[PDB]
């Protein structure tokens, strides 16, 4: 990313080979570098312990005569994550229209063996995959761009909830200022 | 003058005493045990409520 | 308005911005079997849930020469999730079925599906007296194609798509449970299958329930535009589904 | 009246079937800058849950209700320089890093303040070392804005007549006090986008309005045949906390204490691709 | 008479005509998940009958040098029907169990076995300061051999007998719920487990719940028979078995 | 409201006879798991007798409640190589030998924990040792789980504004504080037999679950002309205790500090034969 | 708020008061004397109840 502001923006094509993957991340709001610094992520990083669920909600910008369907969902902790549609269809996920509305919202279940997960995350305390798959396609008519863009929004629902104070790792200093 | 409450505590399965000393508040400990919030200030500043279920637009 | 519909099954819903009402068999909504009308004498299973949901089999290309296509039920689920795995390992099934066929095009876009439900649907072979395997009218969750001219290969049925390979004519499939698809109004059709057949249960690889037909009937044209053809999907989803008589694995 | 007597869990999750209805929860438009409040119950079918789970944690009572370093320095019982003898800090506190990050995230503060102080002594290294030299003492004193100001160890304002001041003995426990909330508006601001003069020009900045006084410490009377150095740590404990208008956290490396300058820094790391998750 | 037993789940029964009562847990038995312990959001699956039923695993052959056997659960049962299938396709999982072992001998035969399910048996390596993999303890339904020497080889757990490959006294293992096979006075026995562990749900691929011994205290002894040996039978059957977390399989 | 108010013998013996009936209370069978419950009323002819024994001291609650050593280090006020100024120790229970074996008669335990510091200073053997230096001071810091971690004794990191932190003189009572269960079960689990890895691969064993942070010690600014030694001590001690599912104790000897490997031991000891009761 | 309470002592042949000054209950002192306690947990884990008298089997 030579342009940093390219970070928040998917990119979408028109004439995609079929079922393929538009995008894929790990479930690790307080240690992967996705969520590391986003607004949620800086609170979780001054505790040691989270639980409940999470939204992600995505918008579609791109032209009003745009359209298509997009599959996203959300795979628990396994051996090894998902690598094609067939694969990601099976567990949680919702087909999402773009029409009028142009966003939705994806809530992510808080399934964990554990009441809390730590935020230092290892293999035992795994949370699972985030992964988006074509539907159907992005059809545009006659003079529209043949690229689009989305973007991804992060929160925590009304369970959600935090233990144990730290301090945080992302700033330091070496002399008195 | 003393002040009875509870302690933090477990769930499923507990009272301490207070007395104030000196003469200025500022001298009193910190009072921790307020659990009152209310995050629709940020959530919602929206003019007209929006009810989930129906469209939003 | 009533041009937006959601289907929850499951953990998975549909949502579809612009669509016409639902379709319901013969008036009549999936339910499970009753005491006074079973026949068999041990207890089934219902793995609701873990049945019930939808499953989108995989996509065909609409071309402006396309004539059309077919799926056979339920043994195109065969081998999709644990719904497979429970036809396998049982000996009688029931359940009814929601299908729902999306395809959208932009507004300068012209074209008219035809979807359509066929219970017993039986076909006859390409050559007249003459047996074919099943493999040339069922394999999987792939789709069949219909064909314009007369077929002329004895390994596979008649596809001539005026004949709609049942001997009767193409135009009077309309008194099956239906809906149409037109480019102009519409972008999806959802249809609710009741559980038809002359018994209570009945194995699911000896027998074809229904068959699923979408046809064509005014081709697809534009002009001028960077989109070559329009992919058609279909999603099923299992209702009600209980099975009876368990055994080894087929 | 000899006694008087005087909790709250996160939102359970209901049960929920199969649905089909014309109801869309999941769809909405962010466009209004209001965030959903959809619920893992309105997406997929749930089970009846009872969470006894607590946010008594995330207060920003118990948040910022923790003692941290504020200012460190060293002072020696003898020296030839006179101004080695002593500390004259201006309070501020904006100089250790990470008390600084934790006050940012709110741009209006109110709350009481509880000070503490570490003392520490340890003799100098040189060729000789051999002495005696009883208990040390040390003096600290604070001076409001305007008040006069201490020259030398031994100046005649060391003798506090209406300055607050307190007189600590190496061996006990930390010295301590309170303070309530001193401030000249109805809160202490964090930020200041605006100038000092009215023409707008001058000082720039939370500066401007950082006029909390001096502290002063000495070693009372010790003056040992050999040098003694000692260091004193402040650390700041805010109770009775209120606090207004959150914004984000700081992400750039701080450089100025009293000022916001910076470097550009990249958003957040890399990987191989939009698709790696390995 | 208490001397004959018999136990149904699903579509399967057990039944014993010579056996001593059934021990169940530390008393309690087991049972499905209540709302306010449960953390877990989405809608569990509960497919019972499919899932809670008599599993037979294979057989061992006791021969008057066997030194005993250790299985562990719920991995043995990783590949048995329908459980196995939920087992792979869901995250989190729970259930108890009933473990009955069958083993018959004639009037002339004497010998006595000790069964106990010991929960969170961890072991240690054949050489100490030695990693091993997943593959020395636990490989399906097939049995492990204990070892009257001390184990040698690093690839290897310890096997001593007499320290139960957990550093502690054999004779000790009394604590955890047991039962005997006297062949004076008994052929089965039957421990009813409740699920017992620090969480209300845990995935059933990474985690043993506890493990099951048989351990052979006096060794067996017979003389002039044409019988060379008794063979033992294991079998076990899951109890209120809920999965949630539903995924791609592993 | 000003007050508010708030014993179990064990079984006595009753007075038995001659007997002579089909009951035989001696006879048992223990091929069913069940431990028998006579009493010697029910096999030769006893007085009556009133017990007053009780069994308040064997309890989980005493048997557990004595503050035990978990961890002792060395660090030295002034040296040259950096990393040996300070002690960084990732907290863990299964160190010293007597409190690992106590704890692992319970499969999981839940309670609160009080913890004690004790330290001492020593001045190190030298060719010249006359020098004179005031009190010392020390500075304990507990680090959660992904926080920064400091790298020599002067670092920034010292200056918690998060971390709790406790700073201790010498010449005073030793440190002390409580902290709560702070666990991410619902109780502690001495044992694991799995695996971290879905794939049953990686570490093995409770390791996995072993993620309570660091606990960091230094002098706050102590550094003698000549070196000083201090040592540290931790003492553990729960209160308010639950376990579950208990196991036989331990009976080889521990040879690792996080696994459970051993060598195969003798049962017990022997004598001479089967009769010997010399 | 004070509690009172009895502490242990003899048999044959006695108040103590409390006070809690802290907020958090993890602060309490041990509370060392419940004596409640019940081995058939253990010792009977059967199904069917065995009479002592009656023979096993
Ligand atoms: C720019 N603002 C400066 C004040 N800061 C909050 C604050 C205010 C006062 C204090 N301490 C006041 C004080 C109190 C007692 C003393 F002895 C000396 C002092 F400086 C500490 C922090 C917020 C940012
Ligand atoms: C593997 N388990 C590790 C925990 N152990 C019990 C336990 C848990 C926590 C603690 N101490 C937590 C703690 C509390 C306060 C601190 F400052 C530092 C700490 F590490 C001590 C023992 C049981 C076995």
């Amino acid at each position: 990313t030579t342009d940093q502001m390219e970070m928040f923006r998917i990119p979408v094509t028109i004439n995609a080979p079929l079922q393929q993957q538009v995008f894929g991340l790990r479930l690790q709001p307080g240690l992967d570098s996705v969520f590391k610094h986003t607004l949620l992520g800086e609170i979780l990083n001054y505790y040691a312990h989270w639980s409940g669920s999470m939204k992600l909600t995505f918008v579609f910008c791109g032209s009003a005569m745009a359209t298509g369907k997009f599959l996203i969902a959300y795979s628990p902790p396994g051996a090894n994550p998902p690598k094609t549609r067939k694969d990601a269809m099976l567990g949680t996920h919702i087909i999402w229209d773009i029409g009028l509305q142009s966003s939705c919202v994806l809530c992510v279940p808080w399934i964990s063996q554990t009441h809390y997960r730590l935020v230092q995350q290892d293999e035992y305390t795994s949370a699972g995959y985030v992964t988006c798959w074509y539907q159907t396609g992005m059809i545009v008519p006659p003079g529209t761009p043949n690229s689009s863009s989305i973007m991804c929004f992060a929160s925590a629902c009304n369970d959600f909830s935090v233990r144990m104070l730290r301090d945080t790792p992302f700033i330091s200093q070496d002399n008195k200022l | 003058g003393a002040q009875v409450s509870t302690q933090k505590t477990g769930a499923h399965e507990i009272h301490y005493t207070n007395i104030n000393y000196y003469k200025d508040a500022a001298s009193n400990s910190a009072n921790r045990q307020d659990f009152t919030q209310d995050p629709s200030k940020f959530t919602e500043p929206v003019k007209d409520v929006m009810i989930k279920s129906l469209p939003a637009l | 308005s009533d041009r937006v519909r959601s289907i929850t099954l499951g953990n998975s819903t549909i949502t579809t911005q612009e669509c016409a009402n639902v379709v319901v068999g013969y008036g009549r909504w999936p339910t499970y079997l009753r005491d006074d009308e079973a026949t068999a004498e041990d207890q089934p299973t219902q793995p609701d849930v873990a049945t019930c949901r939808f499953y989108t089999l995989d996509s065909i290309k609409w071309e402006k020469g396309s004539v059309g296509w077919w799926w056979k039920f339920p043994e195109a689920l065969s081998d999709m999730g644990l719904f497979g795995q429970n036809m396998q390992y049982h000996y009688l099934g029931r359940a009814g079925y929601t299908i729902h066929v999306q395809c959208n095009a932009s507004k300068f876009h012209q074209g008219c599906l035809l979807v359509v439900c066929v219970p017993e649907a039986e076909m006859g072979g390409a050559v007249v007296g003459q047996a074919f395997s099943a493999t040339a009218m069922a394999n999987g969750d792939k789709a069949y194609e219909f064909t314009s001219a007369t077929q002329s290969d004895q390994t596979k049925v008649q596809t001539a798509i005026h004949n709609a390979g049942m001997g009767v004519g193409v135009g009077n499939l309309t008194i099956y449970p239906h809906q149409w698809i037109n480019l102009r109004t519409n972008n999806s059709a959802t249809i609710v299958m009741p559980y038809i057949n002359s018994v209570p249960m009945d194995n699911m690889f000896r027998h074809y329930n229904f068959t699923l037909m979408v046809i064509p009937f005014v081709k697809l044209d534009y002009a001028d535009t960077a989109s070559t053809y329009v992919p058609i999907t279909v999603t099923v989803a299992p209702m009600c589904a209980e099975y009876n008589g368990l055994r080894l694995a087929q | 009246g000899d006694v008087e007597e005087a909790v709250v869990h996160v939102a359970d999750t209901m049960r929920s079937g199969p649905s089909n209805s014309a109801s869309v929860p999941a769809l909405t438009a962010v466009e209004t800058g209001h965030t959903s409040q959809v619920t893992p119950s309105d997406t997929m079918q749930t089970r009846h849950v009872k969470n006894y789970h607590s946010r008594s944690e995330s207060t920003v009572e118990n948040f910022l209700g923790r003692s941290a370093c504020v200012y460190m320095e060293e002072y020696k019982t003898t020296d030839n320089d006179v101004n080695k003898k002593f500390v004259a800090w201006p309070i501020n506190t904006k100089q250790m890093v990470q008390m600084r990050r934790k006050l940012e995230m709110f741009t209006y503060l109110r709350f009481d303040m509880e000070v503490t102080f570490v003392i520490t002594s340890r003799q100098d290294p040189g060729t000789t070392l051999a002495q005696d030299m009883p208990v040390l003492t040390h003096q600290i004193m604070y001076v409001p804005p305007g008040g006069p100001i201490p020259a030398k160890v031994d100046d005649y304002a060391w003798q506090t007549s209406t300055n607050p001041s307190i007189f600590w003995t190496e061996g006990n426990a930390p010295a301590r006090m309170s303070i309530p909330f001193i401030s000249i508006g109805n809160a202490y601001s964090n930020f200041y986008d605006g100038w000092s003069n009215f023409d707008q020009r001058g000082s720039y900045g939370y500066n401007t309005l950082n006029n909390l006084g001096h502290i002063y410490v000495r070693h009372v009377s010790g003056s040992s045949p050999h040098p003694i150095t000692s260091t004193i740590r402040v650390y700041f404990k805010p109770k009775h906390t209120r606090a207004w208008v959150p914004r984000p956290p700081r992400l750039c490396q701080y450089k100025k204490a009293f000022s916001v300058d910076f470097t550009p820094t990249p958003i957040t790391d890399t990987r191989k691709d939009i698709n790696t998750v390995t």
